[PDB]
């Protein structure tokens, strides 16, 4: 962990977007994936036209699934982005026609460090599915692994990404995150049953453009 | 000082008014509030 | 934040940690000297009144003040509806010293005797616990003692009030899950 | 139109010890001249620091005299101002009309014995928490002093201000039965040849000693 | 702990009274409670014939209760003190009538780490009794904690207090050492049975005045 | 002087207040007890 | 200020004898009055 007993020293993260905070004590740091910061969000497709809405970025949760015993190499659970929202950012979706944001992610898997076994969470492009042989190279993709003896927390952040420098979120989703068993959960007899694998996410650098009317 | 407030001189000399305080030879819980943590114990993101 | 909550030390987390922002405080109600400087009524006897802020009751709001602190020091002020002449004596005096008028005596004038008195006490401070009868305090923590043909009113005010090593101050138990009560208000 | 004020309940009643004075009626008389008339005394604690006053012992005599038995305590006392053995003093006249005292007193000691008779005196002072000593022997162990006859007649010592609280009380509780204030303790060690002879004790304000708090107590 | 595997680093803490000394590697500081130094310790109720005995200031123990699983929130253990003493300490209050001293405290509840649960320990000045409801405010005097998956060991070092510069210990005693059980003892499968709580405390700063006549 | 203890200026004159004093052509306790010996008349050893 | 017509100072502190006012981080009608157009619109003959 290169820190120092139980979850401690500079292991310690405290992530904060908006009037959401985040804390772990067992951080094994964050992967910036393909760039640390966004590239030029004004250009000639909007028209001068774009704003940022500070007010959605900050944290929203979901769970992922339930890491069990019988869940072996390549058992995958895939989140396409932007999911469901039905906060601020969820209602920017309805309000207007293009928008443009990266994630800040962070996947945890709290069992104690009694269980083994091994999860790999990363964040891909433009995934739909993908082959059981190509799971052996999701590594080319950001990534953290969550390996109990370690860790109970991953943290990757990204940058928007696509064809066009503003997307239409109805029909098209750049972002996946992927979170697959790499060594298969052990409990022997003191590790937690199961472990149950959430998500807590924020939208970065939210800006949308093309007001649409309202349903009235 | 306490729920007084007259600004003019108080009539009875002081000696009079209340017992007079003596020294031999100081507010704890004003320094211990003063003294408490108020930052971040790790790393800060974002 | 996160800390080590085994021990003792003070951690005051502000709303700067998620973007807020502190403001500007007044605390001079607060402040024991000002607080506790008010009359208080305590209900007689009918001659002999041994000055004893003890008597106050623990759920005004001076008794309950008085009763979060371990020991403390006071001047204090007494104002007593009486009939007859009112004479003090500090502490220490028989009680036969009540007779006497030489003693500090006030006549009789309406409608009441409002009187400024010296802490007389031989203890550096005052406590409002003891623990020797292991209740009772000893006899030596009183301010003096009064007494009047009938005495029907004695309120007590503590003055230049010090108060150290705080003890318990507690609320109503609520039955419900939010203690209720009728507020004042403009009418109907 | 005029100042207005406000007659202030609760204030104005005559108050028997009060720091104000009355109007006067009667003016410019001019007194005798009296500069310089002998024996002014200006602090009552003066006049009990320099004149010593005698105590009383059983018998209604100021001295104890020479015992010639195995029974070596002359003499032993409460160490209060309401003592039986204090109360023709001087000290104890002025502290009754006290509540409370601090500091040293100072017992003093003559023998009047012919020259022929000669003795080894000890005073202790017994704190309280125990019983008084009962021997010279028991009583070593408390802060004493022995002495014995001469030249010089007087023996002087002073009996130590030891308490918990800052001050003491000057009257004594009817519920206190032992002395709060511990005892004094006079023993004869031994004597030669002076057998009857008078020991004379007498009892003054030390230089710390200090009354405080006037009370009027006394009902005749 | 704000440290570094087992009980450890920075908090090793070793405290000497007198020839008598005590290490602990799993502290978590000293509480000092009301002051950091003691008041004067000469004033004019001894009449400058009180003395130090510095032969008194060393480690005395006693044992304190044992935790166990069927304690609840509120039980509680009370010393008083001073308490017996067959030492020097001890004779100094059958030698003298007044006396004064503070007191360096340190409590132990030795299980291990797979033990859960948690006390609190404090000194609270002039205690007889105290009722339930005040038992949630017991924070309002010098305390600490001990919680088994940190610490073993509480530390509170306090100064004389009372209405009177001096004492007479045989009517009167200034403070109370009170351990609370806060959370439950558990045991789960690896941790100790049961928990016995020792207190190793020391007289500090101890002068005397009026030395009393023997029994002989 | 004496139990006494207004701030203000008395009213009245003191011609009328008290009576006047007056001298012709000294606390003898004071010095009695300031004379009085209190050291030790012998040798001290120890 | 107001209906008050004392030339003497209050015998009470500011503090107690009234409610203090704060201030975070102005008379309009005032200025709507002075603002008012008081001339003429157009040409003046005579």
């Amino acid at each position: 962990d290169k820190k120092t007993t139980t979850l401690l020293e500079d292991r310690i993260l405290t992530t904060r977007n908006g009037h959401t905070t985040s804390t772990t004590q067992s951080s094994v740091g964050v992967t910036y994936g393909y760039a640390t910061a966004e590239d030029f969000v004004s250009g000639p497709n909007t028209s001068g036209l774009e704003t940022r809405v500070v007010q959605a970025e900050r944290f929203f949760k979901t769970h992922l699934f339930d890491w069990v015993t019988s869940d072996s190499f390549g058992r995958c659970h895939l989140l396409e982005l932007p999911t469901d929202h039905k906060g601020v950012y969820g209602s920017l979706t309805d309000s207007y026609a293009y928008m443009r944001n990266g994630w800040d992610v962070e996947v945890t898997a709290v069992g104690n460090q009694f269980n083994g076994g091994c999860l790999l969470v990363a964040m891909v492009p433009e995934l739909c599915s993908i082959q059981k042989r190509e799971l052996y190279q999701l590594t080319l993709f950001p990534h953290q692994f969550i390996n109990p003896r370690t860790n109970m927390t991953a943290h990757i952040t990204v940058p928007f990404v696509g064809v066009n420098r503003y997307d239409q979120y109805k029909v098209h989703k750049p972002w996946t995150l992927v979170v697959m068993v790499v060594a298969p959960l052990t409990v022997n007899t003191e590790g937690a049953p199961q472990i149950k694998v959430y998500a807590n996410i924020a939208p970065t650098n939210v800006h949308v453009a093309g007001e649409f009317p309202s349903k009235e | 000082s306490g729920n007084t407030g007259s600004i003019i001189n108080n009539y009875y000399m002081q000696q009079y008014q209340n017992s007079m305080d003596t020294q031999l030879g100081n507010d704890w819980f004003s320094k211990l509030a003063s003294s408490a943590f108020s930052g971040l114990f790790g790393a800060l993101l974002a | 934040t996160t800390s080590a909550g085994e021990s003792a030390d003070p951690v005051t987390t502000t709303v700067e940690n998620y973007g807020g922002e502190t403001q500007i405080q007044r605390r001079q109600h607060t402040d024991v000297s000002f607080i506790m400087d008010r009359f208080v009524k305590v209900t007689p006897q009918n001659q002999i009144n041994i000055l004893d802020l003890m008597q106050v009751p623990s759920h005004t709001l001076v008794g309950a003040l008085l009763r979060a602190s371990t020991y403390y020091f006071s001047d204090l002020e007494i104002a007593v509806k009486h009939e007859g002449d009112l004479t003090w004596v500090p502490n220490g005096a028989p009680e036969k010293a009540l007779d006497n008028t030489t003693n500090p005596t006030a006549y009789h004038k309406a409608p009441l005797t409002r009187l400024a008195l010296p802490y007389t006490a031989p203890h550096r401070v005052l406590a409002t616990v003891y623990n020797g009868e292991c209740r009772t305090l000893p006899t030596s923590f009183n301010y003096g003692a009064i007494k009047a043909t009938r005495v029907t009113e004695l309120l007590y005010r503590m003055k230049r009030a010090e108060t150290y090593c705080p003890r318990p101050l507690l609320a109503i138990h609520p039955t419900e899950a939010r203690h209720k009560q009728k507020i004042v208000a403009p009418v109907k | 139109g005029i100042f207005p004020v406000a007659c202030s309940d609760g204030y104005g009643g005559l108050v028997t010890t009060d720091p104000k004075t009355a109007d006067p009626v009667y003016g410019k008389v001019f007194n005798p001249p009296r500069n310089q008339l002998p024996g002014r005394f200006t602090n009552l604690l003066d006049v009990a620091e320099a004149c010593p006053t005698f105590l009383r012992f059983e018998g209604g005599v100021p001295y104890v005299t020479t015992k010639t038995d195995s029974d070596r305590v002359l003499a032993q006392f409460d160490m209060s101002l309401a003592a039986k053995h204090m109360s023709n003093t001087f000290l104890a006249g002025l502290a009754q009309y006290y509540t409370q005292y601090s500091g040293t007193i100072n017992l003093h000691f003559m023998f009047t014995g012919p020259t022929d008779a000669k003795a080894r005196y000890m005073v202790a002072y017994a704190p309280p928490g125990m019983e008084p000593p009962k021997t010279p022997e028991a009583a070593a162990h408390c802060i004493h002093a022995e002495w014995d006859t001469g030249l010089n007649s007087k023996f002087t010592f002073s009996i130590p201000y030891l308490s918990a609280a800052d001050y003491t009380y000057t009257a004594s509780d009817v519920a206190e039965t032992t002395n709060v204030q511990g005892w004094v303790c006079l023993f004869q060690i031994t004597h030669g040849k002076a057998d009857g002879d008078a020991l004379v004790v007498l009892a003054s304000a030390g230089k710390d000693f200090e009354l405080r708090l006037p009370v009027d107590a006394r009902a005749e």
